[PDB]
RNA sequence: UACCUGGUUGAUCCUGCCAGUAGCAUAUGCUUGUCUCAAAGAUUAAGCCAUGCAUGUCUAAGUACGCACGGCCGGUACAGUGAAACUGCGAAUGGCUCAUUAAAUCAGUUAUGGUUCCUUUGGUCGCUCGUACUUGGAUAACUGUGGUAAUUCUAGAGCUAAUACAUGCCGACGGGCGCUGACCCCCUUCGCGGGGGGGAUGCGUGCAUUUAUCAGUGGUGACUCUAGAUAACCUCGGGCCGAUCGCACGCCGGCGGCGACGACCCAUUCGAACGUCUGCCCUAUCAACUUUCGAUGGUAGUCGCCGUGCCUACCAUGGUGACCACGGGUGACGGGGAAUCAGGGUUCGAUUCCGGAGAGGGAGCCUGAGAAACGGCUACCACAUCCAAGGAAGGCAGCAGGCGCGCAAAUU
RNA sequence: UAAAGUUGCUGCAGUUAAAAAGCUCGUAGUUGGAUCUCUCUCGGCCGAAGCGUUUACUUUGAAAAAAUUAGAGUGUUCAAAGCAGGCCGCCUGGAUACCGCAGCUAGGAAUAAUGGAAUAGGACCGCGGUUCUAUUUUGUUG
RNA sequence: CGCUACUACCGAUUGGAUGGUUUAGUGAGGCCCUCGGAUCGGCCCCGCCGGGGUGCCCUGGCGGAGCGCUGA
């Protein structure tokens, strides 16, 4: 294939978008952006889908034509446009804001947050490197560059960003007893203490990760993103507070709120 | 056209390799920019990523380094006497990377009789017309007499190097890609390098 | 031993072997130093590549190489080429219709450096991926260890 | 390609021993006291029973 | 549902095949009331194609002197709607097909510390000591003369635009920093001499580029990494350092808020391209193959976006093989998968998802961030259209549709 | 395709039904008899470091497209399907398993290969030497 | 041995037809290099000159010529 691919087949497109078969041959194809593609949550699917503001993608269009959409403060009139973890959206029309936080089967979980809380967000830094006269540069996550980071600032951190002008106010080293997040793999989306990391040189770093109710589990370094310094995290969590049921302790409390109802 | 493709060759068994694709764009070869001594001509080429290469087809100045003083001059690039890959390239006067060069001396001498006030590649009738016996001799301060005094105990030259000034042109080393930068650079030949590429070429006649 | 045999002049690049001397510190020669690299995963430097004099731009300890991938590991079985050798690599091969095994080959031709001396034909070479070297070459020998019964 | 969806089953089996008295009688038996179209309601209900069985079946083996 | 039954004998028990039995795919025959899904010119011919359609695109914000409309006022340079044309972007995606292709493709796993990357996103954009209250020449649309049998052919003439082509400042700007060192001062030393300062005048200066040298902010398992210092360079087929548009309008005589375009470089996204490791059907009536025209490796280079025999020169004689090399065949595109199946297996996978290849067959290119692109171009080979015989124009393995081939497949 | 245990790995046959080379040697291949019951340093008792010869094997963990398959929920009027839906603005899904081989990971040490001293070309303690070398010296300089 | 049919082989014929590989020679077309220079400019020079200062040159706008100098 020369040059490019422009479309994405639906039945091609990631698995936890939730589409359907029979809607059509083709999905959004999120535009580039600062989040990858298969990581992502493009604004349409959002907009439409999960929230059920619009019917149709024209009406997506229609939404975002009159700039009610902010992405990190921003407005965003890109339908395509690829809004992923941490990334706050904020409806001043209608008055709310959403954080895009994995819930703990890996899926975008709708998440409305206060006001105050959609001021900041939480990036992952990804490299710090020296450049032009000696100026130290941050990478996060989400593509932003940021010179002049403070020195204790090391890769795999936690830095908190001030939305309106772009500037850290605080950060957690990656430690262990520090809370964080799976952001992929097998336990993406769920949230506990870090306990051990494993160092395997030219190769993949292992991280142990301890629930809250004691369950433990594994990842790659690179799927570990700092949620809190501690046992308490800088952000709210969804509804699911990070921890996963297994299938019988979850068809129990569907049971259960069942048999509750009525 | 010219490919650089790997699947034209044979197997490391020896079996012959039958293409699954034609020719792509990507694996393209451009002729050779056999670079000669002249004045300057380059054409440059567009390339990959819509990026730019200078093609040097003549060229007569080259940025020549002098390591052991740190002396770095733009002077005139006189003839080549040795090529390590080919001899044929000696005989066309072809400029290319690591061809053994003979570069004009005069930016270095006047450094070196501007730096140390010591004389380099004069003959012995000692004619010294003004300006030059000014930049020799001069008249200064005690404190500027006593540092170019102090300069003149570490300035001594090999005597490759001087014999080389007394002829007026010094043997060089072209370190950089004339057919891919558009430039001749590189360095003075000296101590061992020197040597060695001296015997080369006393060989080669 | 001359390691002048090529028609250019052999040297490594990193090193700046005409620095000025003056004639007080001209005691013989200022014994030209040596670069050498440590390449990581706990393997170390031969001590003939610190204080050798070979010139070897495919050296993983002198030359301009980079350690990274995959390591592996041979048997030597022929060392008929300049500065390479060829290794081979045996494995069992299963086959799931018989539950069974079956013993497979296939050699790999990769860079000795001048700094393994005394290599047989028998012992075990670790090897390590690197940048292609040449049409079949793609590995670098790390360590080598002697046979089970070497004098 | 297209926007549609080509998952279809079969909901019957069809006996490898097309005559003999028992089966046929059994089935007749089955479709007069039950009041059934044709014989491949039978096989149809019979299937269903016994895909439950494998299912059953195969679960037994694993540990309690 | 882990299953068998008929047939050799005068009769018996075996071996053993033939036949029966069930599913699944193609075709075909007879038959067919309702309703929901739904495959469909793959097989033979990657054979040939009439006709029509399948890729175009304008916002408040690049260029409007078409009355083509419409003014409001009529000198208010330009109201607005706006065809056309210039400019910009896309046309490299999608769709089709399966001819080629046998460690190739592809799959899983790794690498780029060996490269390129339009766009989106973030950083950077008075860091450089050297007409501007705005520069120049065209050209199209348009108006007029045309030529040819003929095309999405174009020529001559007359105007006129730019975010098209070019050209080119001010300012920040006072200096700082390297070098230079006329001179001047202090100090010691009788003194000499030594030590320490201030300095006029000259050259250079930022980030990118090329080379050489020096020291050792942040980083890696590992850089010859990142940053720093120095001497220079910096391509006339030139590198960045805004001569651009819109909307609100303001304050104190100059300063300004939102945007939109553009831009070197870095990062990011989307990739792509080479590599690493393991894995493929039949065939020995293919047992040795490659190497004189690169086969395997070394040194230096050329070319390339880069690592590499990729190519060249000089060297060395290597490299693969009964663990099946090399050669041949395939009714072979590879996978995810499909049918059948107690357990193990056998067979199928042209076919809607991923990857590859091709656009009648080869080859070569332009433009572009990205084609060796064919609904782009240039040739040759095979077909074939119009012709006034001078010439011109081609590519349905896109959607329909026709011919042909066939056992075999739908509406211009 | 099953039937075909008529391709036989599971799992077939070779005295007479088709079938063991005329006989022996012999390279590759395949197979191969008993036997052997973690610590010294660093950082805050642990975290670190090796290396126990290396594995194969076994168990775990990670990474592994979706669709399809298995399978959870859900009265499409039922069903094949679909990923929807339920209650009087709320409530709730869009699970899970499986994914050879090879490659990563951490436990086990039966089985099976492999080695560790027999010219002592041995282990451990101390010794002594030989050589080169990094820094202590040391407000500072020196 | 005789009667009929089918299949297959050897095939004299020095078989053809189609295809695919090469030796040698020729070689379209593109691309690169070295030239080439039909034309189109700009500077200059004058006849021509608008005005500034003042006849007085610093810039408009022409025609003529210069293998003048250069650019495309
Ligand atoms: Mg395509
Ligand atoms: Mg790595
Ligand atoms: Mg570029
Ligand atoms: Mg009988
Ligand atoms: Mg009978
Ligand atoms: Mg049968
Ligand atoms: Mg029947
Ligand atoms: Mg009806
Ligand atoms: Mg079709
Ligand atoms: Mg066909
Ligand atoms: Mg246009
Ligand atoms: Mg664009
Ligand atoms: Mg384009
Ligand atoms: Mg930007
Ligand atoms: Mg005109
Ligand atoms: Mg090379
Ligand atoms: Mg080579
Ligand atoms: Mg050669
Ligand atoms: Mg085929
Ligand atoms: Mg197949
Ligand atoms: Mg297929
Ligand atoms: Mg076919
Ligand atoms: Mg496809
Ligand atoms: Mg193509
Ligand atoms: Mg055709
Ligand atoms: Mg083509
Ligand atoms: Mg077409
Ligand atoms: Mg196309
Ligand atoms: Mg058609
Ligand atoms: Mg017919
Ligand atoms: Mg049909
Ligand atoms: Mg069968
Ligand atoms: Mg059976
Ligand atoms: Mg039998
Ligand atoms: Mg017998
Ligand atoms: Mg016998
Ligand atoms: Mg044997
Ligand atoms: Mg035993
Ligand atoms: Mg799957
Ligand atoms: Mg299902
Ligand atoms: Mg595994
Ligand atoms: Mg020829
Ligand atoms: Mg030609």
């Amino acid at each position: 294939a020369r040059g490019p691919k422009k479309h994405l087949k639906r039945v091609a497109a990631p698995k936890h978008w939730m589409l359907d078969k029979l809607t059509g041959v083709f999905a959004p194809r999120p535009s580039t952006g600062p989040h990858k593609l298969r990581e992502c949550l493009p604004l349409i699917i959002f907009l439409r889908n999960r929230l059920k503001y619009a019917l149709t993608g024209d009406e997506v269009k229609k939404i975002c034509m009159q700039r009610f959409i902010k992405i990190d403060g921003k407005v965003r009139t890109d339908i395509t446009y690829p809004a992923g973890f941490m990334d706050v959206i904020s409806i001043d029309k209608t008055g709310e804001n959403f954080r895009l936080i994995y819930d703990t089967k890996g899926r975008f979980a709708v998440h409305r947050i206060t006001p105050e809380e959609a001021k900041y967000k939480l990036c992952k830094v990804r490299k710090i490197f020296v450049g032009t006269k000696g100026i130290p540069h941050l990478v996060t996550h989400d593509a932003r560059t940021i010179r002049y980071p403070d020195p204790l600032i090391k890769v795999n951190d936690t830095i908190q960003i001030d939305l309106e002008t772009g500037k850290i106010t605080d950060f957690i080293k990656f430690d262990t007893g520090n809370l964080c997040m799976v952001t992929g793999g097998a336990n993406l989306g769920r949230i506990g203490v870090i306990t051990n990391r494993e160092r395997h040189p030219g190769s993949f770093d292992v991280v142990h990760v301890k629930d809250a109710n004691g369950n433990s589990f594994a990842t790659r370094l690179s799927n570990i993103f700092v949620i809190g310094k501690g046992n308490k995290p800088w952000i709210s969590l969804p509804r699911g507070k990070g921890i996963r049921l297994t299938i019988a302790e979850e068809r129990d409390k569907r049971l259960a709120a069942k048999q509750s109802s009525g | 056209g010219i490919s650089r493709d790997n699947w034209h060759k044979r197997r490391k068994t020896g079996g012959k390799r039958k293409p699954y694709h034609k020719k792509r764009k990507y694996e393209l070869g451009r002729p050779a920019a056999n670079t000669k001594i002249g004045p300057r001509r380059i054409h440059t080429v567009r390339v990959r990523g819509g990026n730019k290469k200078y093609r040097a087809l003549r060229l007569d100045v080259g940025n020549f380094s002098w390591g052991s003083e740190c002396c770095t001059r733009k002077t005139r690039i006189i003839d080549v006497v040795y090529n390590a890959s080919n001899n044929e390239l000696v005989r066309t006067k072809t400029l290319v990377k690591n061809c053994i060069v003979l570069i004009d001396s005069t930016p270095y001498r006047q450094w070196y009789e501007s730096h140390y006030a010591l004389p380099l590649g004069r003959k012995k009738g000692a004619k010294l017309t003004p300006e030059e016996e000014e930049i020799l001799n001069k008249k200064r301060s005690k404190k500027i007499q006593k540092k170019y005094d102090e300069r003149k105990k570490n300035a001594k030259i090999s005597s490759l190097l001087e014999e080389q000034f007394q002829q007026g042109k010094l043997l060089a080393c072209i370190a950089s890609r004339p057919g891919q930068c558009g430039r001749a650079d590189g360095y003075v030949l000296e101590g061992k390098e020197l040597e060695f590429y001296l015997r080369k070429i006393k060989a080669r006649k | 031993a001359d390691i002048q045999t090529e028609r250019a002049y052999q040297k490594q690049p990193t090193i700046f072997q005409n620095k000025k001397r003056v004639l007080l510190g001209e005691t013989g020669k200022e014994k030209l130093p040596r670069y050498y690299k440590n390449i990581g995963l706990g393997f170390k430097t031969p001590k003939e590549a610190i204080e050798g004099t070979y010139i070897d731009k495919k050296c993983p300890f002198t030359g301009n190489v980079s350690i990274r991938g995959r390591i592996l590991s041979g048997v030597v079985t022929k060392m008929k080429m300049q500065r390479t050798i060829v290794i081979r690599r045996d494995y069992l091969h299963y086959i799931r219709k018989y539950n069974r095994f079956e013993k497979r080959h296939k050699n790999m031709s990769v860079h000795l450096s001048p700094c393994f001396r005394d290599v047989q034909i028998g012992d075990i070479v670790t090897v390590g991926e690197c940048r292609p070297l040449s049409k079949t070459v793609r590995f670098n020998v790390l360590k080598v260890t002697k046979a089970a019964g070497t004098k | 390609p297209v926007a549609r969806s080509w998952v279809c089953r079969k909901t019957y089996v069809t006996p490898r021993r097309p005559f003999e008295k028992s089966r046929l009688d059994q089935e007749l038996k089955l479709i007069g006291e039950y009041g059934l179209r044709n014989k491949r309601e039978v096989w149809r209900v019979k299937f269903t029973l016994a895909k439950i069985r494998k299912a059953a079946r195969e679960l037994l083996t694993l540990d309690e």
